[PDB]
């Protein structure tokens, strides 16, 4: 965020001098990651059971 | 040591010109070629 402040009177003195101030941003990322698994069976357990 | 920048310090400032010349008209008249045409009481410095 930017900072404002009391600024006063003067020509001359370190005071009456606005400050100059700053807003920024940042970067966020989503980064896609892959999750995976292999089960690997017989043919003949497929062929032989009573269910998928 | 001297700056002032308006902006920075809330300010403003008038400006203020003009432009001027002058001439005088030494020239020749009826009594010859070089008359001025302007004389000076000049002040007293007597100690009387």
């Amino acid at each position: 965020l930017p900072e404002a402040d009391w600024v006063g009177e003067s020509a001359t003195d370190p005071e009456g001098v606005i400050k100059t101030s700053k807003v920024t941003w940042a970067n966020r990322t989503l980064v896609a990651e892959e999750v995976a698994v292999i089960i690997p069976v017989p043919e003949a357990v497929i062929d032989d059971a009573t269910v998928e | 040591d001297n700056q002032i920048n308006l902006a920075e310090r809330d300010m403003v400032a008038l400006r203020l010109k003009a432009r001027f010349a002058y001439v005088l008209g030494v020239s020749a008249t009826a009594m010859g070629a070089n008359k001025t045409p302007v004389g000076v009481v000049t002040p007293d410095v007597t100690p009387p």
